[PDB]
């Protein structure tokens, strides 16, 4: 809305969708994103439209992205993903701890941005190098952080379905039967 | 006589640096940017190169895989001709969403400065880009110093309109 | 050192010492002295044709 | 005999075997089969399931398969079971953008090169129904930019931005059978670095390998303006022209004797190997620009049936136009 | 105090192969 651009909140929702799918993106240094949109010109692409108009999208691509590491710039209370991950991580037993650092599986549409994967190892790594292991940089080497983040990571809800269905297609206890509530009405499983 | 050389020399070291690729980042996974502004890796890069005719006019160009950087410094005779330069530029620099080859700001040292990436040598042919290098580096040229006689012409009838009354 | 006698001036043409003189053509731009830049800008013609387009990618990629 | 399809660019094309159909990918996210009806090409079907610009197609001919690769960091396997084309599915465990992507020619593995400093040797496995892949990664420091194979279905070529080419061994023991000597070398486990070349001081990122119809003999071709042929046979020898022309981005050999280059001055070029260890230039292929192509070809192959006996050969690039060429 | 799941354990599931199939897919994908 901020230079010349005017969309309506209902009717062209469906229309900036498809510009935040195409030209969107996680910057890994935000220092190094500013000084090439300060001093260069290889950041602003053109988008045509239905209607024909052709719009220019700058700066603003790798703004729109960065609510979810900073929850304080559309007004949400809160500590963002890279940290509300160290709080969860940081809140279990002390044995299982390390089960969780190495396996950190990512799902969803909403984490197909470019750099995502390669922002929150980072934030994960400084976040516990100064404020668990205070300085004494030695340690985190034998310290191993890993996040899993396949192409496919839309429809891992899905395929995760396809296995279960598989393997117990053929026994009958994996399912509720029909008769179960023609007299319980309830369940168990 | 003297500046076709010199043009000949800047036509002959551009189309040896503008022949580029694509190439995808391998330091942050699915970034596209240009390797000569983004400075990570010292294997992807070509030595600098420079091209001059006197003590004050030269051209600096700078070599990568997806990007080549072409920093042109102009003539300068007196103040007027500094201070129109200057004004030039500076008004070219502000409409550099248009001119899609055209960097912001200037290398230190240089007064004018262009940025041309692989996506800029797809979407255009390659000889025309170096064309247009070369008519810029002689069109300021000549639009300047007709503007310094314009400017001069044009006190000749303030003076002699005023002259004339009393 | 041996670049003012050739300022005070295709020659061998080994088509490997071609490129060191196109080396020593392209460093010697870098410190003008109100002669020797028209001299070399002259032979830098003579020495493209005789050498070619090619050499001047080997003197950028030559690091 | 040019042929203008799109004003966009090409990024890469791919041929079947009774040269009818041909696979193009008009630099975006997808991928368009075209085929001959008459004397007119007339574009047939649309395979759409990357999100990201793609990089590299091959066509196994004797199976009808068609591998794609880009750079969303997957790779798909189209196959035609019905009337419409349908994917299966490739596990890679790459980090960054893939760059190339070959059938082998006994059809039954497939390498891909990509930018996180790996190779990926692919094959299938049906218990679950994917492909499964393994990594050589030991010598190599940067990009690989090109990969060839080897006639005897184990050896791999490759050439990557660190200046060097290289030569591998990608012997699978559960799908690929023992083979016999040859004098690149003996003992060949899998990811164990056969020959390595690369060593002439002013290197520059090589972009194209080939072997020869003898499995003998290398080729490669350098962002220095320089085609280099290795042997093997007699000993492991090198032999090095110095063109005076822009870079050449593709090289392919037509015979044991020639082979055949392309690049960004638009021309595709012949050269010469003597059986005595010297390369020779010999003419252009060709004699707005005073060229059909308007822009850099990307891309060389062969219209008739490869180095056995080549007669003619197709070239593509960023003008996208598509040109036959014929020796006679 | 409490066990790793951090839940009073459920006696019904106590008193009443996945695990064999999950590990060639455990081995293909990582």
């Amino acid at each position: 809305l901020l230079r010349g651009y005017a969309f309506n909140h209902s009717a062209d929702f469906e229309t900036v969708r498809m510009i935040k799918e195409k030209l969107c993106y996680v910057g890994y240094n935000i220092e190094q994103e500013q000084k090439l949109a300060l001093e260069t010109t290889v950041l602003v692409e053109s988008y045509t439209l239905p209607d024909g108009r052709i719009i220019k999208v700058g700066g603003e691509r790798f703004e729109a992205p960065e609510a979810l590491f900073q929850p304080h710039l559309i007004n949400v209370e809160g500590v963002g993903v890279a940290e509300l991950l160290f709080n969860t991580i940081q809140a279990a037993d002390i044995d299982t701890r390390s089960e969780f650092y190495k396996h950190i599986v990512l799902s969803g549409g909403s984490t197909m941005y470019p750099g995502l994967p390669s922002r929150l190892e980072r934030e994960l790594k400084q976040l516990y190098l100064e404020r668990v292991l205070k300085g004494d940089v030695e340690k985190l080497s034998k310290f191993k952080i890993r996040i899993e983040d396949p192409p496919r990571r839309k429809h891992m809800v899905f395929l995760g379905g396809a296995v279960l269905a598989d393997i117990m297609k053929d026994k009958d206890n994996f399912w509720m039967t029909r008769q179960e509530y023609q007299e319980k009405g309830v369940r168990v499983l | 006589a003297t500046l076709r050389p010199y043009l000949s020399a800047v036509r002959a070291t551009l189309q040896a640096a503008l022949c580029l690729e694509n190439f995808s980042s391998q330091v942050v996974e699915r970034h596209n940017k240009p390797e000569v502004e983004v400075r990570s890796s010292k294997e992807l890069l070509l030595q600098p190169v420079t091209i001059s005719r006197n003590e004050k006019e030269k051209v600096l160009i700078e070599g990568s895989i997806n990007s080549v950087r072409v920093s042109i410094a102009v003539k300068q005779a007196d103040e007027i001709e500094k201070i129109l330069c200057h004004k030039f530029m500076r008004f070219m620099m502000m409409r550099a969403e248009n001119f899609f080859i055209l960097r912001r700001k200037p290398v230190e040292g240089y007064d004018i400065s262009f940025l041309i990436t692989n996506f800029h040598t797809e979407q255009m042919y390659k000889h025309k880009l170096v064309d247009f290098v070369i008519h810029f580096m002689e069109e300021i040229d000549k639009e300047i110093s007709e503007m310094k006689l314009s400017v001069n012409a044009r006190a000749r009838i303030v003076a002699e309109e005023f002259l004339k009354n009393f | 050192i041996v670049l003012k006698v050739l300022i005070s001036f295709v020659q061998s043409l080994d088509k490997n010492g071609v490129d060191l003189l196109m080396k020593y053509i392209y460093k010697g731009f870098e410190s003008p002295s109100d002669n020797s830049s028209a001299v070399l800008l002259q032979w830098h013609e003579k020495a493209l044709a005789a050498g070619g387009v090619g050499s001047i990618v080997r003197v950028l990629t030559a690091r | 005999s040019l042929h203008q399809f799109l004003l966009e660019p090409i990024t890469c094309h791919a041929w079947n075997r009774d040269r009818t159909q041909i696979a193009l990918s008009p630099n975006n996210h997808e991928v368009h089969i075209y085929k001959k009806n008459g004397g007119q090409w007339v574009k047939a079907h649309e395979l759409k399931e990357h999100n990201g610009h793609i990089t590299g197609i091959d066509w196994a001919p004797k199976s009808d398969r068609i591998v794609t690769c880009g750079a969303d960091r997957n790779a798909y396997v189209w196959s035609q079971k019905d009337g419409v084309w349908k994917p299966t599915l490739v596990i890679l465990r790459i980090n960054r953008a893939a760059t190339f992507v070959k059938w082998s020619p006994l059809e039954n593995k497939f390498a891909v090169g990509s930018g996180a400093r790996l190779i990926s040797v692919c094959y299938f496995e049906s218990e679950n129904d994917w492909w499964v892949s393994k990594h050589i990664k030991k010598p190599i420091r940067s990009t690989v930019l090109s990969l060839d194979w080897h006639p005897n279905n184990v050896l791999l070529a490759a050439g990557s931005c660190d200046f060097k080419c290289r030569v591998f061994s990608a012997y699978i023991k559960e799908v690929d059978e023992k083979p016999a000597s040859t004098p690149w070398g003996s003992k060949m486990p899998f990811g164990q670095l056969m020959s390595e070349f690369g060593g002439s001081g002013t290197g520059g990122w090589v972009h194209g390998v080939s072997f020869s119809a003898s499995g003998s003999r290398l080729a490669w071709v350098s962002h220095d303006s320089t085609v280099s042929v290795a042997d093997a046979s007699k000993s492991v020898q090198v032999s090095t022209l110095k063109t005076e022309f822009l870079p050449l981005l593709s090289v392919s050999f037509v015979s044991e004797n020639s082979v055949v280059a392309a690049g960004h001055d638009c021309c595709p070029m012949l050269f010469n190997y003597d059986d005595r260890g010297c390369l020779t230039f010999v003419s252009k292929l060709d004699i707005a620009l005073e060229t059909l192509h308007q822009n850099s070809i990307t891309q060389v192959s062969i219209y008739e049936v490869d180095k056995q006996d080549c007669r003619k050969f197709c070239t593509t690039g960023i003008d996208g136009a598509m040109t036959i060429w014929d020796f006679k | 105090q409490l066990p790793v799941t951090r839940t009073k354990i459920d006696w019904n599931k106590i008193l009443s192969a996945l695990m064999e199939v999950m590990q060639k897919r455990s081995k293909a994908i990582h």
